[PDB]
């Protein structure tokens, strides 16, 4: 019975790598791998677009902390879901299909979030984006897979990981073009401002928008139509195959000469449907966990988590460690002037990086002063006046005010820091959040070329390990990859200027890039037909779960100990790598 | 059923009892210029009102009923000086027995004494770290009642705050002279005023209150923010109950120019002690006379007047085109000499129809005598606009609740402090 059934599957595996290799590898393989590369740089666009709009968003939404971390990990989250359901759904509805609802879905909540004004609204769309853009990558592998016969499998996968590159190349472009124009302030609406940073959002939803008009034009795999019993629409599609690869080559005359196809046999209403698309779901998910494939989804999982844990965690720690350098020289060059007594002056400044104690004012008027960094201490004001103060990481403690007017001026309650106001007004207050908002200039643009350099020693790694997985094998290359990311953790230590992060960031991502190519092809060929985007969105799930515990640990580790990161990195990409040596070799076999 | 109340008289104070009690005089007790029955009394040994009751009515009896009634504005506290101070204003201690009235930080303290030194006391207490308050420099209308079976009460503005039993007192022999001096106060500069103090020899009822309340509250005069007399040709700042942290203001001057409510107000800080908002914020509302055929500068109730917005240290006028769209007219300031016959004469409004008193009330009115409307707020587009609709006075026929119709006017005081 069981053994019957797995006859008839191996049967099926067999006729399908015959009539795929009568096809040939050719016009329609290229057209389906640039759609569904549109599909994957869209996923690749998403990750980077609440890191480049939070310096702004903060300003702008009056974002606390405990709030810019939870919009940190809120593309994860939904990616977390999304990948699990639209995989799990993928086998019963169609790749395509899914895929395009997903698409869709990614495409509406970002037009939707560029517009929201509020925080929580902004958490929400975020993340039911994240939602739509999770099933993009398990969906794109396993439907790009269905139409390569094994003789460049590897090769023909392994090219399709450029996508993710091109993505994160475009994003940085484009908030080096777009966010540093902080002039724009478009209205519409009184209550509401529309600044530049909406339009990067705008432009990041695009790469979506043009995938899902893509991908509207290609067939659904023919496999698909074979395991769910349908018989002719698999051969249709296979026929379309065979003829634009024919008329592309340039013999439009020759016939597809498959006639009859194995195929398995099967054995209020919308709730109904409901029901039963989740129950069948259930099924692929807990046969994914059987006892033909127990063992190698335990790997699997290790390995999956593992990878993920150690680079996201990396990723993420060396931008922040850049930042805590800079935070360090920029307090080592502050300035302190002990002591002071000024008297009957209108006396503004433009001081930054300051730290004035033990001073003593008296009717002094202070009109039309920015204040970025500056920190009073130890000072009595006395009949003094302050107008058009502008303030920035601005702070007054131990201080004492006596007759003194605050005439438009942003200096708010918590700028006062166990201060003593003695009859002091505050008249005309300027508009701004009611806690302390930080503020990025230039850095930004460093920022972005941080970025632009991490998404492009990956291309090394892309190009040598798409050449190379068919000569050498998945699991040589998975191994050969993670081991060299854990010598490069090792290499962590002898870093501590900004350029030698630029440098150890560059080193790591170039590294790892084949190890996860290889892990993408390996768990592409490892499951069947039926259950491939169910287990392969499982553990893509998996990996966004991974990437949320290895951001928090990492980043919540910076300006500590480098021992840390770089003992936990090690030691999860050691148990990683020795997990997938474990795990059988698919080279040169045919698409079970 | 009033046996001693001090009023006034030609250069002098006299008791408007059968009784002649006998008023002595210091030689620095200060009293106003247009209220002059109201009494202020400072911190100095010479600032002494004294009075003398006579030996028949001299409370020594042992279920003696009595109360008595005043009214009492008391500055705001500046510093920490005030803080844990509790001074004496009324003394009726003799051989450390009577009753007395003494004040603490933002407290105001009932006390009576028996020959036994036992101490009772009554508290009503006031925030002062409120944004709009309406204890801190106001007049504010005390009586105590005191019932030598049951308890004793306190009264503020005819309503109860606190209550405490005094059955255990078993004798109390009061002075047969009341004192009216600050004693025990470290600040050289504070002072407290005093009007309409009177005595009973019976614990009156919330009826009998309410009835003096109103008495003594002279509605048939307008009364400003500290709870004065409002007078012409005298600045105002200019506050609206219903949306009182905003301020009025002016953009432009003309027809097309309007008068709008902005905010928010700002603050006046002295940490641990007041956090009040700023009251001298906006545009002074001068008010001049019309057709007034009173000699003096009180404005009373149903008195047509014009009103003067000081814009920029210059003065302009309240008019409003009666022929426009909708029922609301936008109020608008105008130069004195071109205004032409835009509708400018305002009715000022002190109590209701019934007579039931209320706050200051605006009612605009035409040349022809024609209600307009009350002068209130609309808002437009997000902007609280000066309007006035005859919607106020359709809430009012309906005995409704009115939002919008209600002003304040506050006058620069000393009592509050606040640099303009
Ligand atoms: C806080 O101010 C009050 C009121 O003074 C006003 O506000 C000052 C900031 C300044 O602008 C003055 O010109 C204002 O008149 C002070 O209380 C009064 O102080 C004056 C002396 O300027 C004195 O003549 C009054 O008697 C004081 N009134 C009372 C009831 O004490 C107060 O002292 C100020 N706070 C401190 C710590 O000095
Ligand atoms: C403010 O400082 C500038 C120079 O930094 C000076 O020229 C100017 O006069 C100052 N402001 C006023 C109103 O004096
Ligand atoms: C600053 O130091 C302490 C508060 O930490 C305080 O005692 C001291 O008086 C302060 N300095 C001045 C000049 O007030």
């Amino acid at each position: 019975g069981e053994a019957q059934r797995r006859k008839e599957r191996e049967e099926l595996a067999q006729q399908y790598e015959a009539i795929l290799r009568e096809c040939g590898h050719g016009r329609f393989q290229w057209t389906l791998y640039f759609v569904l590369g549109l599909a994957l740089m869209a996923d690749g666009v998403e990750v980077f677009v609440v890191g480049f709009v939070l310096p702004s968003a903060e300003k702008d939404m009056c974002l606390s902390d405990s709030n810019k971390g939870m919009l940190g990990l809120i593309v994860y989250l939904g990616m977390m879901v999304g990948a699990f359901l639209w995989g799990g759904l993928a086998d019963r509805l169609g790749r395509r299909q899914c895929l395009l609802i997903s698409l869709s879905v990614n495409s509406v909540f970002a037009f939707f979030s560029s517009f929201v004004q509020g925080y929580g609204t902004f958490l929400f769309c975020r993340l039911l984006s994240g939602v739509g853009i999770g099933g993009s990558i398990p969906i794109v592998f396993s439907y790009f897979s269905e139409f390569l016969a094994q003789e460049k499998r590897g090769e023909h996968l392994s090219w399709l990981c450029m996508f993710w590159m091109i993505g994160g190349v475009y994003a940085a472009a484009m908030a080096w073009a777009i966010i540093p124009h902080y002039g724009w302030s478009f209205q519409m609406g009184s209550a509401y401002q529309f600044h530049s940073w909406r339009v990067f959002v705008l432009v990041c939803a695009f790469p979506s928008v043009f995938a899902i008009g893509a991908l509207t034009t290609q067939p659904e795999s023919p496999r698909f139509f074979l395991e769910n019993g349908k018989h002719d629409e698999a051969w249709m599609v296979l026929k379309q195959v065979h003829d634009t690869n024919m008329r592309a080559k340039g013999h439009p005359e020759r016939v597809f000469s498959v006639t009859h196809i194995k195929t398995i046999h099967q054995e209020q209403r919308w709730g109904v449907r409901a029901l039963s698309l989740g129950g069948q779901v259930w099924g692929n998910f807990l046969s994914c966990f059987g006892p033909e494939y127990r063992r190698i989804t335990l790997m699997m999982m290790g390995v999956w988590f593992t990878m993920s844990f150690s680079y996201y965690g990396l990723t993420v720690w060396f931008p922040d460690m850049i930042r805590h350098l800079q935070a360090v020289d920029y307090a080592s060059r502050t300035k302190v002037f002990p002591g002071e007594r000024v008297e009957h002056v209108t006396f503004n400044f433009t001081l930054e990086n300051q730290i004035h104690r033990g001073g003593q004012y008296f009717n002094d008027k202070f009109i039309g002063l920015r204040l970025k960094s500056v920190s009073f201490e130890d000072s009595l004001f006395e009949e003094c006046y302050f107008e058009d103060v502008t303030s920035s990481n601005t702070f007054f403690r131990n201080c004492t005010f006596i007759n003194t007017v605050f005439y438009n001026t942003d200096l708010f309650e918590y700028k006062f820091v166990n201060s003593r106001l003695i009859n002091s007004t505050f008249l005309h207050n300027k508009e701004g959040c009611p806690l302390d908002v930080t503020g990025t200039g230039e850095g930004a643009y460093m920022v972005y070329f941080v970025s632009f350099l991490g998404t492009l020693a990956v291309l090394p790694g892309n190009i040598v390990s798409a050449l190379l997985m068919d000569k050498i094998g998945r699991l040589r290359m998975l191994a050969g990859s993670s081991v060299m990311s854990c010598v490069s953790c090792f290499f962590l230590s002898f870093g501590n200027s900004e350029s030698a992060m630029i440098a150890l960031l560059c080193l790591f991502g170039g590294v790892s890039i084949a190890s996860w190519n290889a892990l993408d092809v390996l768990t592409v060929e490892l499951y069947p037909s039926d259950k491939r985007t169910t287990a392969f969105g499982f553990l893509n799930a998996l990996c966004k779960l991974a990437a949320v515990l290895g951001i928090s640990i990492f980043t919540s580790f910076v300006g500590i100990t480098k021992a840390a990161p770089i003992l936990f990195a090690s030691a999860a990409l050691a148990l990683g790598s020795s997990l997938a040596l474990k795990l059988p070799e698919t080279r040169g076999q045919v698409l079970q | 059923t009033s046996i001693l109340s001090i009023v006034y008289k030609k250069d002098d104070l006299i008791d408007l009892s059968r009784y002649g009690a006998k008023i002595n005089i210091g030689d620095r007790v200060y009293y106003d210029s247009i209220d002059k029955n109201q009494i202020k009394l400072i911190n100095l040994e010479s600032s002494t009102i004294e009075v003398i009751l006579k030996n028949a009515i001299v409370y020594n009896s042992m279920y003696e009923n009595f109360s008595t009634s005043f009214w009492i504005k008391i500055p705001k506290y500046f510093s920490k000086i005030n803080l844990n101070n509790e001074y004496t204003i009324i003394n009726c201690i003799e051989n450390n027995s009577g009753w007395k009235v003494s004040l603490n930080y933002g407290e105001i303290i009932w006390t009576l004494q028996d020959n036994k030194q036992n101490i009772q006391r009554v508290v009503f207490k006031y925030s002062q770290m409120v944004n709009i308050s309406d204890y801190i420099n106001r007049w504010i209308f005390v009586t105590i009642t005191n019932n030598r079976l049951t308890k004793s009460k306190i009264y503020i503005n005819g309503r109860l705050i606190d209550q405490k039993p005094i059955s255990n007192l078993g004798n109390i022999h009061a002075s047969n002279k009341i004192m009216f001096k600050l004693d025990g106060c470290r600040d050289p500069r504070r002072y407290i005023m005093i009007k309409y103090f009177n005595l009973f020899d019976k614990e009156l009822n919330e009826k009998e209150i309410k009835d003096l309340y109103d008495s003594q509250s002279n509605s048939g005069i307008l009364k400003d923010f500290w709870g004065n007399y409002l007078q012409y040709d005298k600045p105002y700042y200019m506050l609206n109950l219903f949306d009182p942290n905003k301020y009025v203001d002016v953009n432009n001057i003309g027809i097309r120019g309007y008068m709008y409510l902005k905010g928010p107000r700002g603050s006046v800080v002295t940490t641990n002690i007041y956090l009040n908002s700023t009251l001298y914020e906006g545009t002074k509302f001068i008010i001049k006379k019309y057709a007034s055929g009173n000699e003096d500068n009180i404005v009373r109730n149903n008195d047509r007047v014009y009103i003067n917005v000081v814009v920029k240290n210059k003065e302009y006028r309240l008019a409003t085109n009666a022929s426009q769209a909708g029922v609301e007219k936008i109020l608008s300031a105008l130069e004195i000499p071109d205004v032409g016959n835009l509708s400018q004469v305002v009715v000022m409004k002190s109590k209701d129809d019934q007579g039931i008193r209320n706050k200051c009330k605006m009612n605009l009115q035409d040349n022809n005598g024609n209600d307009i409307g009350f002068i209130g707020f609309h808002l437009y587009d997000n902007i609280a606009k000066l309007v006035a609709s005859n919607w106020y006075n359709r809430q009012v026929g309906k005995a409704s609740r009115t939002f919008g119709c209600s002003w304040e006017f506050i006058p620069v005081d000393d009592g509050w402090g606040e640099s303009s």
